[PDB]
C-alpha cells in the first residue's frame, strides 16, 4: 500500500492563463434590423436563449484589465470590421477640387461666425466628355481657405484620400458578444467593488461575455452598464499622472443632444453609378447643435466620484474640475455619432468645479462634420453622407476617461480634465470584468492504484 | 532604431519665449508619447510633461503650467509617413530656466512603464 | 509628490570593485529606475521596474529594492561605469550619485 | 448533485474528480467574423485530439480515472493520500506537479508500448 | 452480402444493425470552390468528432454495438423485442425515442464515470 | 535505446516494431502564408482520424500492435518469420503486402462486426 | 446625331476578358462525409411528396 | 527630344512603398504533421538518385 | 563587392490625395559609373575548381 502508483485524469478542472482569437455573438432582432446596413451582424453568430454563467464557488483569480487581450483583439476588430464596409463605398476622389464658397443664407450677430459653407464646384460628369458645376454645402471644419476670391478646399486634399460610406449602411453600435472556441472559458469577476487588478473571489466561468456595444467616443462615454453599488474609479497606475482615470458611474445621467436643423440631400451623379450626397438647401431656422444634461443629476453625480476620489488622495483635499488642457478636435472634445453624423460638444460647462471637504439644465454647444479621420487615420478618410431632416439621440452617461495634472508640489488643490485620445480605454471600460483561460484538463496524481497484467 | 533629434543651442533673453523641437524617426510617431524634461545645473532633473501624438493630448508639470506649450506635426511624406516632430514651448524665461532640454521616449518593451526612458535626444542648451 | 534621496553624494571606489548605490523613496511600493549620465554625455536608462536591464546594458549593473529603499549595485566596475547615477519613480527624481575613481 | 462546467475549481481533488464527465463534456461542440471562427474551429479539436493522442499512447482510452505502472517518485510530491484528495485542489496541485509533467509522461510512453510487445507474446504461446 | 452505404435504409433493425460497419465506414474521407472545400473538411470532422465524444463518454468506444446499465424506461418505447428489431426500422424507430435522447443520454453519462470511479477501488484493494 | 523519429527507417522489423510510439507520437501537434497554415492544420487532422477510423472499424483502438481473425493468406507473402522480423524492413515489406492492403482490410472489417453482434449474445444469455 | 452607352446612367462597365470562356460545362454538388444526396429514380415524379424509388 | 516611361505600351506602373524591404531573409519550409522531409547528407551527391546518409 | 557611387537624392511630388511620388532629385557630387570587384586571383582559383 505505502507504493503509490500515478493515474491518470480526463475532465479536471484546471486552466491556464492564454490569449487566442475569440468569435461574435449578436441576436435575432439584428439581423430584423436588415436594410443591409449593419457592420458584420450578418456573418456573427447568434446568441444563447437561455445563457448559462456558472459561478465557481471556493475560488479566487487574480485580473488584470490593463493587460488584457480581447480589448486589443475587439479594438482590432471594430476597425477591421469597419474598414472591410467601405470598400464597396464610392470614393469621392474627384471632389477634391478648388471650391468657391461663401456664407450661408444667415442674418447673424458679427461675432457668430458662419459654420455653413455655401460652395460651388466644378464637379464631373456621366460622361468624360463633360463637367457640371455644381453646388453644396459644407461645414467650416470640413473645409480650408486655400490661397479677391474666397475659394475653399476639403480638408483632406492633403493628408488623405475620402470615401463615401454608403448610407445604405448604419452606424448604430448594437450589442456584441465575445464567445470563447471549445476549451477555452471566459472568467467573470461579480464582486461589486473590484478595481480590475487583484485577486477576484467571487468568480465565475463563461462562455460569452455580456453584450457590449460599440460606443466610440471621447470625453464622457455613454451607454455603458454601470457600476452596481458605488461609482468605481479605476486606472492602472493612479499616483502617475501619465495613466488616465476610467470612472464607471453608479447612475445613469441622461444627456440629451441633437441638430436642430432641418436639413436636405441632394444626389450629384458623379456616373457611372458613383453618386454624390451633396448637401441641399436648409429648410427653417439656422440653429446650434448641442446637448442637454440635468445640472441637478451632473451636480449629484460629480459628487459622487469627489466622495471616491478623496479615498487616494486624501480627506482634507480640494478636487476641482477643469477643461481641455488643448489638442486635437478629437480630443478636446465629447465626439460621438448621433443619427449618423459626428458630434463635437464643447465640455467646459461640464468640467468647471471646485470641491471643499466638507430648475433647468446644462446647455452644452457642439460642433458638427462629415469629412472624418476616426481611430488616428492617416491615408484614408470617409465621407459621412448629408442624414436628411432634424435629428436627435438621448443617451446615458456610464463614466468618464478624466486625467490629473501633474504639477503637485504636494498641493491638496490637485485638479483633473477629461481625456481621450486611445480609444481601447473604451472596451476596457467594459471589458473590465473578463479574461480568457486555455483549459487543460489532463490532471495526473497518485493513488493507490496500479493496471492489471 | 529609433531616433529623437533636437535643434540647436540657443541664447534667449529674460521674457523671451524659446520653441524646442525633437524631430523622431524609426517608429510609428502616434504610437508613443514623447516627454520633455529639463536638466537644471546644480537642481538636477525637471519633468516639463508629455504629449500623445495622435490628438496631441497634453499633461504640463503643475509648477510651470502657464508657461509651457506642447505641439506635434506628423510627416507629410507619402513613402516616409511614420516619423513625426514634438515641439515644446517655454516662455517668460528667467536665467533660472538655463538648463539642458531633453526630449524623451519610453521603452517599447511589455514591462515598459510611462516614465523610463530609453531613448533621448541629443538635448538642447538654453542660456538665458 | 515622491522625495527620492540618494546616497552616498559621491562613492570612490576602483576598477574591479563593487559600488553599491541607494534611493530611498518618500513613498513605498513603487517600482525605481535608474539612469546613467557619464560626463559631458546623455543620460542612458540602466534599470526599469526596479531590477529589469534597458537595452544593451551589461549584467554587471544589477537593481533591487523594495518598499521604500533602492539599490544599484555595479559588479566589477568598469573604467566606463565612473558617471552620476540618478534614480526616478514616475515624474520625481533622485540628485544623483557620483561614482569617482 | 451538479454544479455545472468548472463548478468544482475550488473543490477537493477528490470531490472534483467526481464531476469528470462535465468538463469533458463541454469540450467540442460547446467575411470578418468568418475567418475567426474558422480558425478556433480548428483550434478546439487540435487541441482536443492532443489529449487523446495522450491517452491513446498511453493506455487510458477508456477514460476519465486510469491506473498505470509508472510508480511515483516521491521526489515530484511527496504530500501523504489524504492532504490531495481531500484536502488540495487541482489549481493548486498542477503547479507543485507541473515541473515534471512532460518527464512524466515520457515514463508513461515507454510503459505503454512495452504492455503491448508483452501481450502480444502472451496471445502468441497461447 | 453487401447493400451499400444506407443500403439497408427501409431494412429491419435487426438487419439493419448488421450492416454498421458500412455506414460507419463511408462517414470520413468519404478561390470560391476552395472555401468551400475548407468548412466542409471540418464540418466532417466536428460531426465525426462529436459521435466519438458521447462513445467515449459513455463506455463504447469500441464501438459499434455496446451493452449498458441504464435500464429502458417503458415510457420511451414499451414495445416489444420482435416488433423492433425484426419489424420496425431505424429511420422509423428513431423518431419514436427521439423525444427523450438527450435525457437518455445523460443517464448513460453518470452511469460511465460512475463505473470507473468503482473500478479505481477494485484495483485499489486487489 | 532512443533513436528518434523515422530512426529505425533502415532497421529490421522486429526492431522498428519497438519504437512504434515515437512515430506514432510526432504526429499531431509537431495573409499568405495565413492559408498554408490552415490547410495543413486540417490535413494532418484528416490524415491522422482516417488511420485512428481503420483501427477502430477492427478491434485495435489500442493501439500500436493489435492480433485478429482474419488467417494470413499465404499468396499475399508467403515468407518465413525470421526473414521479415529478424530480417526486413517495414520500407521493403511495405511494397511486397501493397498490392493487397485494402483487400486484406475488407476482411478486417466484417471480422470485427462479427465480433460485436456475437458478444452481445454472450452478455444476453449471461 | 449623338449617343452613349446605355450604361452610362445606370451602372459601370468593365470588359470580359476575352482570354475566357462562357461555355456552360457540367457541374456536379458533391456532400461532405456523414452528408448524403438521395435521388428520386422515379420516372414520373412531379417533385412534391413521398418518392418510393 | 521628348520620352516616355518605357511601360506605358506593355504594362501598367505600381511604385513600391518605401516602407517595405527587398532584403532576402532566411525562409525554412516545415511540413505539415505526418509528414517529413529527407535530407541527403551526402557531400558529393549530384542531386538525383540514390542517396547513402 | 558592388556599389553606386552617385549620392543620388530623393523629392516627393505630391500626386494627390495620400498619392504621392517620389521623384529622383539632384545628383550630389561627380557622376559616376555603377560596378562590382571581384579578385581576379580568386575568380582564376574558383574557374580552375569548375574545370577540374
Ligand atoms: C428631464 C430630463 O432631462 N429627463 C429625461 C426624461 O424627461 C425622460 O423620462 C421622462 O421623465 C419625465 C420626468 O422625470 C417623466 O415625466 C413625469 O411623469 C409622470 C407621468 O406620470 C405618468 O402616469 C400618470 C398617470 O397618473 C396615474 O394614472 C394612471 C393612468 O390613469 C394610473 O395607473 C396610476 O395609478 C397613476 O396614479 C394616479 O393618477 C390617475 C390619473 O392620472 C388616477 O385616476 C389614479 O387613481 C391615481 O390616483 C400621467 O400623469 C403621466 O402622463 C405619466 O404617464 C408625471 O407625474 C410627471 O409630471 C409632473 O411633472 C411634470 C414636469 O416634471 C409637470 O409638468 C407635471 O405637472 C407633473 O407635476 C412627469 O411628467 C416622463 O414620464 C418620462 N418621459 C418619457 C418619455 O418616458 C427620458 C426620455 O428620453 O429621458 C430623460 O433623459
Ligand atoms: C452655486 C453652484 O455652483 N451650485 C449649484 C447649485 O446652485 C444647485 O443647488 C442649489 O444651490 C443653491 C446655492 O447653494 C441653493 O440656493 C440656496 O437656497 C436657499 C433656498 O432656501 C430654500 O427654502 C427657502 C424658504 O425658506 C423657508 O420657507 C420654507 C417655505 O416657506 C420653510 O419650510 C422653512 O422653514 C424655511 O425657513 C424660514 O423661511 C420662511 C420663508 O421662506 C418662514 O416663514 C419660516 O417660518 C422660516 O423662518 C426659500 O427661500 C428658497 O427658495 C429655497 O426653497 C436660499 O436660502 C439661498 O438663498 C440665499 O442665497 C442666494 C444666492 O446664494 C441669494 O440670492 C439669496 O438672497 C439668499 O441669501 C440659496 O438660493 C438652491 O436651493 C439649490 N438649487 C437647486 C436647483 O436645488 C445645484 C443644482 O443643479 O447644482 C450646484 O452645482
Ligand atoms: C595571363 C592571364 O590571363 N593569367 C592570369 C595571371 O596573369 C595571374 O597569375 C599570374 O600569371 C602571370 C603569368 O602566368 C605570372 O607572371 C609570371 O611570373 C613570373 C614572376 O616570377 C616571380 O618571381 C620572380 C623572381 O625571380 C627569382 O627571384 C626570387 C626573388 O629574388 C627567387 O626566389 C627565385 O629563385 C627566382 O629565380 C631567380 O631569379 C632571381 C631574381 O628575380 C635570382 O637572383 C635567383 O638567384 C634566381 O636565378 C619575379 O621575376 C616575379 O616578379 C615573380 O615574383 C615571371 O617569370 C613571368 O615574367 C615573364 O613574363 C612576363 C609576361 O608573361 C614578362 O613580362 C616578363 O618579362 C617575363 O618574361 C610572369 O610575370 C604572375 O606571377 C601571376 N600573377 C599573380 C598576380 O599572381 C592570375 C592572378 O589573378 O590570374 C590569371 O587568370
Amino acid at each position: 500500500a505505502e507504493n503509490l502508483w500515478v493515474t491518470v485524469y480526463y475532465g479536471v478542472p484546471v486552466w491556464k492563463d492564454a490569449e487566442t482569437t475569440l468569435f461574435c455573438a449578436s441576436d435575432a432582432k439584428a439581423y430584423e434590423t436588415e436594410k443591409h446596413n449593419v457592420w458584420a451582424t450578418h456573418a456573427c453568430v447568434p446568441t444563447d436563449p437561455n445563457p448559462q454563467e456558472i459561478h465557481l464557488e471556493n475560488v479566487t483569480e487574480e485580473f488584470n484589465m490593463w493587460k488584457n487581450n480581447m480589448v486589443e483583439q475587439m479594438h482590432t476588430d471594430i476597425i477591421s470590421l469597419w474598414d472591410q464596409s467601405l470598400k464597396p463605398c464610392v470614393k469621392l476622389t474627384p471632389l477634391c477640387v478648388t471650391l468657391q464658397c461663401t456664407n450661408v443664407t444667415n442674418n447673424i450677430t458679427d461675432d457668430m461666425r458662419g459654420e455653413l459653407k455655401n460652395c460651388s464646384f466644378n464637379m464631373t460628369t456621366e460622361l468624360r466628355d463633360k463637367k457640371q458645376k455644381v453646388y453644396s454645402l459644407f461645414y467650416r471644419l470640413d473645409v480650408v481657405q486655400i490661397n479677391s476670391n474666397k475659394e475653399y478646399r476639403l480638408i483632406n486634399c492633403n493628408t488623405s484620400a475620402c470615401t463615401q460610406a454608403c448610407p445604405k449602411v448604419s452606424f448604430e453600435p448594437i450589442p456584441i458578444h465575445y464567445c470563447a472556441p471549445a476549451g477555452f472559458a471566459i472568467l467573470k469577476c461579480k464582486d461589486k467593488k473590484f478595481n480590475g487588478t487583484g485577486p477576484c473571489p467571487s468568480v465565475s466561468t463563461v462562455q460569452c461575455t455580456h453584450g457590449i456595444k460599440p460606443v466610440v467616443s471621447t470625453q464622457l462615454l455613454l451607454n455603458g452598464s454601470l457600476a452596481e453599488e458605488e461609482v468605481m474609479i479605476r486606472s492602472e497606475n493612479i499616483t502617475n499622472n501619465a495613466k488616465n482615470i476610467l470612472v464607471q458611474f453608479n447612475t445613469p445621467v441622461q444627456i440629451n443632444c441633437t441638430r436642430p436643423n432641418n436639413n436636405t440631400r441632394k444626389s450629384i451623379r458623379i456616373g457611372p453609378g458613383q453618386a454624390f450626397y451633396a448637401t441641399g438647401d436648409i429648410i427653417g431656422d439656422i440653429r446650434q447643435a448641442h446637448c442637454n444634461v440635468s445640472k441637478a443629476t451632473w451636480n449629484e453625480t460629480l459628487g459622487k466620484v469627489v466622495k471616491q476620489l478623496r479615498k487616494h488622495f486624501g480627506n482634507n483635499t480640494i478636487i476641482r474640475f477643469a477643461n481641455s488642457s488643448g489638442g486635437d478636435l478629437e480630443v478636446t472634445t465629447h465626439s460621438f455619432n448621433c443619427g449618423g453624423e459626428f458630434f463635437y460638444c464643447n465640455t467646459s460647462g461640464l468640467f468647471n468645479s471646485t470641491w471643499i471637504s466638507n430648475n433647468d439644465s446644462i446647455t452644452l454647444p457642439c460642433r458638427i462634420k462629415q469629412i472624418i479621420n476616426m481611430w488616428q487615420r492617416i491615408g484614408q478618410c470617409m465621407y459621412a453622407p448629408p442624414i436628411q431632416g432634424v435629428i436627435r439621440c438621448v443617451s446615458n452617461i456610464t463614466g468618464l476617461i478624466l486625467t490629473r495634472d501633474g504639477g503637485s508640489t504636494n498641493s491638496t488643490t490637485e485638479t483633473f480634465r477629461p481625456g481621450g485620445g486611445d480609444m481601447r480605454d473604451n472596451w476596457r471600460s467594459e471589458l473590465y470584468k473578463y479574461k480568457v483561460v486555455k483549459i487543460e484538463p489532463l490532471g495526473v496524481a497518485p493513488t493507490r492504484c496500479k493496471r492489471r497484467v | 532604431q529609433v531616433q529623437l533629434v533636437q535643434s540647436g543651442a540657443v541664447i534667449k533673453t529674460p521674457g523671451s519665449s524659446v520653441k524646442i523641437s525633437c524631430r523622431a524617426s524609426g517608429y510609428n510617431f502616434r504610437d508613443y508619447s514623447i516627454h520633455w524634461v529639463r536638466l537644471i545645473p546644480d537642481k538636477g532633473f525637471e519633468w516639463i510633461g508629455w504629449i500623445k501624438p495622435l490628438w496631441g493630448a497634453v499633461s504640463y508639470a503643475r509648477q510651470l503650467q502657464g508657461r509651457v506649450s506642447m505641439t506635434r506635426q506628423l510627416s507629410q511624406d507619402p513613402d516616409d509617413p511614420d516619423w513625426g516632430v514634438a515641439y515644446m514651448e517655454f516662455s517668460g524665461l528667467t536665467p533660472a530656466d538655463t538648463a539642458e532640454y531633453f526630449c524623451v521616449r519610453r521603452g517599447s518593451c511589455d514591462y515598459c512603464g510611462d516614465f523610463p526612458w530609453q531613448y533621448w535626444c541629443q538635448g538642447t542648451v538654453v542660456v538665458v | 509628490e515622491i522625495v527620492l534621496t540618494q546616497s552616498p553624494g559621491i562613492l570612490s571606489l576602483s576598477p574591479g570593485e563593487t559600488a553599491t548605490l541607494f534611493c530611498k523613496a518618500s513613498q513605498g511600493g513603487n517600482a525605481m529606475t535608474w539612469y546613467q549620465k557619464r560626463r559631458g554625455q546623455v543620460p542612458r536608462l540602466l534599470i526599469y521596474d526596479t531590477s529589469r536591464r534597458a537595452s544593451g546594458v551589461p549584467d554587471r549593473f544589477v537593481g533591487s529594492g523594495s518598499g521604500t529603499d533602492f539599490f544599484l549595485t555595479i559588479n566589477k566596475l568598469d573604467r566606463e561605469d565612473f558617471a552620476v547615477y540618478y534614480c526616478q519613480q514616475f515624474e520625481f527624481f533622485g540628485l544623483g550619485s557620483e561614482l569617482e575613481v | 448533485v451538479f454544479l455545472g462546467f468548472l463548478g468544482a475549481a475550488g473543490s477537493t481533488m477528490g470531490a472534483a474528480s467526481m464531476t469528470l464527465t462535465v468538463q469533458a463534456r463541454n469540450l467540442l461542440s460547446g467575411t470578418v467574423w468568418g475567418i475567426k471562427q474558422l480558425q478556433a474551429r480548428v483550434l478546439a479539436v487540435e487541441r482536443y485530439l492532443r489529449d487523446q493522442q495522450l491517452l491513446g499512447i498511453w493506455g487510458c482510452s477508456g477514460k476519465l480515472i486510469c491506473c498505470t505502472n509508472v510508480p511515483w517518485n516521491s521526489s515530484w510530491s511527496n504530500r501523504n493520500l489524504s492532504e490531495i484528495w481531500d484536502n488540495m485542489t487541482w489549481l493548486q496541485w498542477d503547479k507543485e506537479i507541473s515541473n515534471y509533467t512532460q518527464i512524466i509522461y515520457g515514463l508513461l510512453e515507454e510503459s505503454q508500448n512495452q504492455q503491448e510487445k508483452n501481450e502480444q507474446d502472451l496471445l502468441a504461446l497461447d
